[PDB]
């Protein structure tokens, strides 16, 4: 089982790499849970290539591209960190 | 015709024979000299 | 650490007579403190069948340039025989990017390793390639071979056994496209061996005139390829350190281009 | 920009002349006329019969927004049939050549921003007629469209389909339909027209480098590239591009890269229409069948003149210089008949007027029997270690140069790729691109520091101070490893280094006497004086040829030593020491291609090498992170079969999930994670939960939820066929029997140590169902904002999986080390074993936690545990009489444990075990 936080603020290659850290067994992947933890609407990861970032799309994350694609994803609908009117100016986004 | 066809595969496969057999005393006479010039180098 | 070897000494008679996969794993253990023994380890693995295990076991002992034979045996000896344990076994060893083992990776370094006999590589590659059923692949792998020898003697080797493995399957078929391609292959092959044993021994020898004389001759009433290994001579053969008879071979020239019709040129 | 459009534009004048020429007397407000303002204005009143220019101008705002980053695909969303009305406009206008070229290019990157749009609905019906199969309907050949039918059944009965759908359409469908395919066609046959016009300019190479981006983009993505391949080898694009003029330029080497990778793209090692990733045997053999074939089409069509070309063996004709000459022995006409017989269109249209000579059908035919790397040795080929020309490379420095006005040769990420392979290709290759680009910006900083100058005698020095480049003399080898099995390259070349830190500062000397083992560092051969020639007027000199580096050789440097060669056992003692002698030496093994390349070459380079560069800790690490994407792009099995699936984009996404797959568990211990039986039932809600005993009483924790499905009572109705047509499938929620079953837990012993931790944080449906789907073997994604828990529900679902399965490994990744020091202190306030919880990372890294979770520091705490456990067997022998020092070591206490409490705890499950022993016995 592998479990990723912030996997919006990671790279999509970074975030397969963890995923292919073992060897296959028999022609197979042991890997049996994939849980990705993160926020879309947050930063995305820093790139240093402005051509890369943009025209490359090199700031796309796994869990965007996820997002994007039509993937079952579960939504948090509850805050207990910042004020109320904080976290209704934070709730315009999502 | 299924008498002259057969004939002619006959005839065909002699060919071949022959051209094998043409083919592997030119490769054997081509090792001797091929012998003949590793002993010369 | 000396009551470990101690122990594995006293377990080595145990190990051997357990045999199978538990004494391979004992013998991995052992090798992994003491491997001085993994001659005797890839032996067992022959005696059980593992090939892969002791072809990795091979690579791994000829990636360590301070690992040393305990039976004194050489390296150019142990590749030989990996390479004909290879060839003995290329449908029982399973080859593919997922084990790592490439044959004809290994047989290009053993072959640009020792370039003396580079053309018996290559006919071990063939031979390897005929055991797997890959006639293609052997004619290609012969092919290189005899346009890649330097040597006269691995020349003439890949090309005995090239010609062999050619009347085996002229027997085996006789007794369509694919046979006939194969036999139009070896009979221009048969066609250019002079030229290629001509190029062969100005790899060894370009001074030679007197073998590019022969070669001229050989090359017959084929105009541009007479006039094109004139040049070639010309532009290879140094005339301070020539052996042949490079006067001849001018005087010939000469004679050629008389008998042709033309003075001025 | 937007600033651009938002002033006193000509397409602004225009649309205000145009389109606000109402006679309604407005007040006199200087409002400024924003972009989004004039969107807004037009994007409502877009409609049937608005004019070409309002459709450019949307187009143009479109392709702003989208090099803008800027969502755009809602607005055109909102209104289907204006947005379809808009689209098949911007297809009119792309195929009319009636416009100008720099029309036609905001066009065509207006369609492939499109295509890259396709996750949006209308985006992808209104692509999916122009990669849909009447692109094979127009191919040139019939014969070859029928065999590609009678091969692929599927592909067969797809045509059937599109072919019955257009019978089946009106004249406005089915005009629609054959408008697209011309338009598809038409567009090919331009692209060819202008390749081959000739006195291209600025506007055509631009457009013909829109077009070589979009054929890119369009074999990237494989549902259109299923079409899109066989479109371009029908029409042979690629053959048609090599001969053409504009890619011949000299100045055109970004054209001719995007060409590259079109033609890499294309010629992919993946199967159109399975999508299954094709090996590098695949792709031999396929090569092989080819040859045969060929083969036999000569030797049944022009045997007397192609024998040797036909009795030659795969590895003699693959090659475009050993077909060349049988190809020239062969006739024009002898060509146009095998191209015939091979179903190659050798003929074009006569408005595209594309010139097919013998010449051009010889490199179609070359082009076509051309033997192509694969992937992984594309991947394999590519070297990880960065050199002088990589650094300074030509397409680095218009990447640098690049601001989206014109395409770049690069991959691009998108949601779908075209496999597994090719998406880990493109992702090494943008790390390696973006690596080389931070090499070389470092590199040149350096050198602008160290201000490179000609002094005295000829010797290049320098005049400016640089702190992370020295000056250093010519390195000495020290050994050349053997090469290993299989690789022409040595196993390890090791060289010495000498350095100086007698003028540098205590702080920097410090930096550099402390490097770290294999740290990546570079070796510098600079000559300024060739910069001189630069003032003379000769060539165009380049921008290392201008800081005056010549060569670099990368390198990584394992250990440091003294001016004696003896290694630094004490580094601290050594610092705060005072040294003897201010030069050091540093060992470094080279790169073993490099090296064996300068060794071919005879090239010199490390008796030249003048300087030293390094980087910093944390930025020398693309090496490494290059070489893991190597290695996945190399491995056939990088994920599992269900992962690849859901990567690749193609498919149900929702496969993936718990709910459809196979392997789902039907009972889930949540032990703790519902605090009581009313939040396990506000957690779950619209499900029925009932209790797994007869007992109707709640129960708190620890619970066990199952989800039992219940059953379907199929009644032996009779079957009735006339209420059948408006009976709508109803989507009736399977209500999952939610049984909850409760267990006493084990205790621990009588100590208040013993008491296992409970959770105490009432958690949100949301993230109960969450925590469900994590311990539920699949694909989870937790889609939480700042604040919402989502670290305290990972813990939870960590805890979960250790608790729920102990034999299973659970891997955390996290981003910054403080997210991870939080996750370690929610891990051990839950129920989680502090010695099978390790991290790993750099040991110089302060632990924020308690307890130091590094591998020294779970050593230490394993040994301190170990202590505490031989003093508590120690007192546990001596409470029981057992003789000798059990606690002497860890395998004497488990052995005395074993043969003192295993017969003592036999006797008492023996004497428990009786039904006459009561509690006081």
């Amino acid at each position: 089982n592998v479990i990723m936080e912030e996997a919006a603020q990671i790279t999509e290659i970074e975030n397969f790499i963890p995923l292919a850290l073992q060897k296959p067994k028999n022609g197979q992947m042991a890997l049996q849970r994939v849980v990705l933890c993160g926020d879309h609407y947050q930063n995305s990861p820093v790139i240093q290539g402005l051509a890369f970032r943009h025209y490359a799309n090199l700031e796309q994350s796994l869990f965007s591209r996820l997002v994007r694609l039509g993937v079952p994803t579960i939504n948090l609908d509850q805050q207990g960190r910042a004020r109320p009117s904080i976290s209704n100016l934070y709730r315009w986004r999502y | 015709s299924e008498s002259s066809t057969k004939n002619a595969a006959l005839t065909a496969a002699q060919e071949r024979l022959a051209r094998f057999r043409a083919l592997q005393a030119r490769a054997k006479e081509s090792s001797q000299q091929n012998l003949k010039e590793a002993t010369k180098e | 650490i000396t009551q470990h070897n101690r122990i594995w000494a006293l377990y080595r008679p145990f190990a051997n007579s357990a045999e199978g996969i538990t004494a391979v794993k004992i013998w991995r253990r052992y090798m992994q403190v003491h491997p001085e023994d993994a001659e005797d380890f890839i032996e067992l693995l022959i005696q059980c069948g593992l090939y892969t295990e002791a072809v990795k076991k091979y690579i791994e002992i000829l990636n360590n340039p301070k690992f040393q034979s305990k039976n004194a045996k050489g390296h150019y000896e142990l590749w030989s025989e990996m390479v004909d344990l290879l060839v003995e076994h290329a449908v029982d060893i399973e080859t593919g990017h997922e084990t790592g083992i490439d044959v004809e990776r290994i047989i290009r370094s053993g072959i640009e390793r020792f370039s003396d006999q580079r053309g018996k590589l290559w006919s071990g590659l063939a031979t390897y390639w005929i055991r797997r059923g890959n006639f293609d692949r052997a004619r290609d792998v012969f092919e290189e071979g005899i346009t890649t020898v330097m040597t006269v003697r691995d020349f003439t080797m890949i090309f005995d056994a090239y010609v062999e493995f050619e009347e085996s399957v002229i027997g085996t078929l006789m007794e369509d496209f694919d046979l006939d391609i194969r036999m139009m292959r070896f009979e221009h092959l048969m066609d250019r061996r002079p030229f290629l044993l001509n190029d062969v021994l100005l790899r060894q020898n370009p001074n030679n005139v007197a073998e590019w004389e022969k070669r001229v001759a050989l090359w017959g009433d084929n105009k541009e390829e007479v006039v094109k290994t004139y040049t070639d001579a010309i532009a290879a053969i140094n005339p301070k350190k020539a052996v042949g008879a490079f006067h001849l071979l001018w005087a010939n020239y000469a004679k050629f281009y008389e008998k042709a019709g033309d003075l001025r040129t | 920009t937007l600033e651009d459009l938002e002033g006193e534009n000509q397409f602004t004048n225009l649309a205000r002349q145009h389109w606000l020429n109402v006679p309604q007397q407005a007040a006199k407000i200087k409002v400024k006329t924003d972009v989004l303002k004039r969107e807004l204005y037009l994007w409502p009143g877009y409609g049937e019969d608005s004019s070409n220019y309002h459709v450019l101008l949307i187009i143009l705002i479109v392709n702003a927004k989208r090099r803008e980053r800027v969502s755009t695909w809602d607005i055109f969303a909102d209104r289907p049939a204006d947005f379809s009305d808009l689209f098949r406009r911007a297809l009119s206008m792309t195929l009319d050549s009636s416009l100008s070229w720099t029309i036609r290019t905001h066009v065509l990157l207006f369609i492939i921003h499109a295509f890259q749009s396709l996750d949006y609905a209308i985006v992808r019906k209104e692509c999916a007629p122009l990669v849909s199969i009447s692109i094979w309907h127009n191919l040139s050949t019939e014969e070859k469209r029928e065999a590609l039918l009678d091969s692929n059944p599927h592909l067969r009965k797809a045509w059937r389909a599109a072919t019955k759908r257009f019978e089946s359409a009106d004249d406005a469908t089915k005009a629609r339909l054959r408008f697209d395919r011309a338009w598809l066609y038409s567009l090919v046959l331009d692209f060819l027209t202008l390749l081959y016009s000739g006195n291209a300019k600025q506007e055509h190479v631009l457009y013909c480098e829109r077009f070589v981006e979009f054929l890119t983009d369009l074999q990237s993505q494989l549902p259109t590239r299923r079409y899109v391949n066989t479109l371009l080898q029908d029409l042979h694009v690629l053959p048609a591009l090599s001969l053409s003029p504009i890619y011949n330029d000299e100045g055109n080497g970004l054209l001719r890269e995007l060409c590259n990778l079109f033609t890499h793209y294309t010629y992919f090692a993946v199967d159109d229409q399975s999508g299954v990733q094709l090996s590098r045997e695949q792709a031999y053999d396929r090569h092989c069948a080819i040859l045969a074939k060929l083969q036999r089409i000569a030797m049944k069509h022009f045997k007397e003149k192609l024998t040797v070309l036909a009795l030659s063996n795969y590895g003699s004709i693959d090659k475009r210089s050993e077909l060349e000459p049988l190809l020239q022995a062969l006739t024009d006409d002898e060509l146009v008949q095998l191209s015939n017989l091979m179903n190659i269109r050798t003929s074009y249209p006569d408005a595209a007027r594309i010139p097919v000579d013998r010449k051009f059908i010889v490199e179609v035919l070359l082009t076509t029997f051309e033997r192509r790397k694969t992937f992984q040795d594309a991947a394999q080929a590519l070297s990880v270690l960065p050199t002088e020309e990589t650094l300074f490379d030509i397409s680095l420095k218009r990447t640098d140069q690049y601001d989206g006005s014109r395409p770049l040769a690069l991959p691009k990420l998108n949601l779908q790729y075209l496999s597994v392979g090719d998406f880990l290709w493109r992702s090494f290759v943008l790390y390696r691109c973006e690596s080389f680009y931070a090499i070389r910006q470092d590199l040149e900083d350096a050198l602008i520091r160290l201000k490179p100058e000609v002094r005295r005698g000829g010797v290049t020095g320098f005049a400016g101070f640089s702190k992370m480049a020295l000056p250093i003399s010519k390195p000495v080898i020290l050994d050349v490893m053997p090469p290993q099995v299989g690789d022409d390259k040595p196993s390890c070349v090791k060289a010495e280094v000498t350095i100086d830190l007698r003028r540098l500062t205590p702080q920097i000397r410090r930096d550099w006497e402390s490097l770290r083992p294999d740290d990546v560092v570079f070796l510098l051969a600079v000559d300024a004086s060739r910069q001189k020639q630069s003032a003379n007027g000769g060539a165009v000199l380049s921008e290392a040829e201008r800081l005056g580096l010549v060569h670099v050789r990368a390198a990584e440097i394992i250990q440091v030593l003294d001016d004696k060669g003896k290694a630094i056992r004490d580094p601290q003692a050594y610092f705060d020491g005072h040294t003897r002698s201010d030069i050091r030496k540093i060992q470094l093994r080279l790169d073993a291609t490099s090296y064996k390349a300068d060794t071919e070459a005879n090239r010199n380079v490390y008796e030249d090498i003048n300087l030293i560069v390094r980087r910093s800790s944390r930025e020398n690490n693309f090496k490494p992170v290059l070489e893991s994407i190597q290695d996945l792009t190399l491995s056939e099995v990088p994920l599992a079969s269900w992962l690849h699936e859901v990567f690749l984009g193609y498919g149900d996404p929702a496969g993936a999930t718990f709910k459809q797959l196979p392997n789902r568990l039907k009972k889930i211990n949540f032990r703790d994670t519902f605090l009581d039986w009313q939040h396990l039932v506000e957690s779950f809600p619209g499900k029925i939960i009932e209790p797994s005993d007869d007992v109707s009483s709640s129960f708190g924790p620890p619970y066990v939820l199952e989800s039992v499905e219940k059953q379907v009572e199929e009644h032996p109705s009779k079957p009735s066929k006339k209420r059948r047509r408006d009976v709508e499938p109803a989507l009736m929620s399977k209500v999952e029997t939610l049984k909850v079953s409760t267990y006493k837990p084990p205790n621990n012993g009588p100590y208040p140590v013993d008491a296992p931790k409970l959770n105490k944080i009432r958690f949100t449906p949301t993230q109960i169902d969450a925590i469900y789907s994590g311990t539920q073997p699949g694909l989870t994604i937790i889609v939480g904002p700042p604040g919402t828990g989502k670290t305290d529900v990972a813990v939870q679902i960590i805890s979960n999986i250790y608790h729920n399965f102990p034999e299973q490994k659970t891997l955390l990744v996290a981003h910054s080390n403080q997210a991870l020091n939080q996750l370690f202190a929610k891990i051990v306030a839950l129920d989680i074993d502090e010695r099978h919880l390790l991290r790993l990372g750099h040991g110089e890294e302060e632990l924020e936690t308690e307890g130091s979770f590094s591998k020294h520091g779970r050593v230490e705490s394993f040994l301190d545990n170990r202590q505490r456990f031989l003093y508590e067997v120690s007192r546990l022998a001596a409470s029981m009489g057992a003789p000798g020092a059990h606690g002497n070591s860890a395998e004497t206490a488990g052995y005395f444990n074993k043969v003192y409490v295993e017969p003592a705890w036999a006797k008492f499950n023996d004497i428990i075990q009786r039904e006459d022993v009561g509690p006081e016995d």
